């Protein structure tokens, strides 16, 4: 269990997730398809990548 | 009075049913470019489905009508003529001697 420190290292923290933050980028999704459908006169399909 | 393959994407998100109601109502020759664009099976299914038309109610047309001018984006002055092709070959008949047997391999390269 036991290391030598080094100033240039860092570590993580758990995990957060946070659902409601998905839940907005879905909708903002939603709006920037049809946003986009709008602008460029195509159909775009947009995927919401992983946080 | 727009173009076939933005007509085509933009009821292509819609049931086959409606989609064949809209290409009944919509001009022959647009409906034919817009149903030439369509995938196999969809196709399939709107000629099945126009071979089987039985009219439509006035408040779902009314409804579909709606639907379709609120779906409507910025389609003033829709497309352009400008040039291609032809303004290409001009161009390249203005282009040198040397330039126009590059041309020549390029073209054939494509």
């Amino acid at each position: 269990d036991i290391r030598p420190y080094d100033p240039n290292t860092q570590r993580r923290v758990v995990r957060e997730r946070l659902q409601a933050l998905e839940i907005i980028n879905e909708r903002f999704a939603r709006q920037f398809r049809m946003g986009l459908f709008n602008l460029l006169r195509r159909s775009p399909d947009i995927t919401v990548g992983a946080i | 009075f727009m173009e076939p393959q933005s007509a085509a994407d933009l009821i292509r998100d819609e049931h086959p049913q409606i989609i064949a109601t809209i290409l009944v109502h919509l001009k022959r020759s647009q409906a034919a470019d817009i149903l030439a664009l369509f995938d196999e099976r969809l196709r399939h299914d709107v000629m099945l489905r126009i071979a089987t038309f039985g009219g439509v109610q006035p408040a779902a047309l009314a409804e579909l009508t709606e639907v379709l001018n609120g779906l409507l984006d910025g389609q003033n002055l829709k497309r352009s003529k400008m040039g291609g092709v032809r303004t290409a070959a001009e161009i390249i008949n203005l282009m040198k001697t040397q330039q126009e047997e590059a041309v020549i391999t390029a073209v054939r390269e494509f």
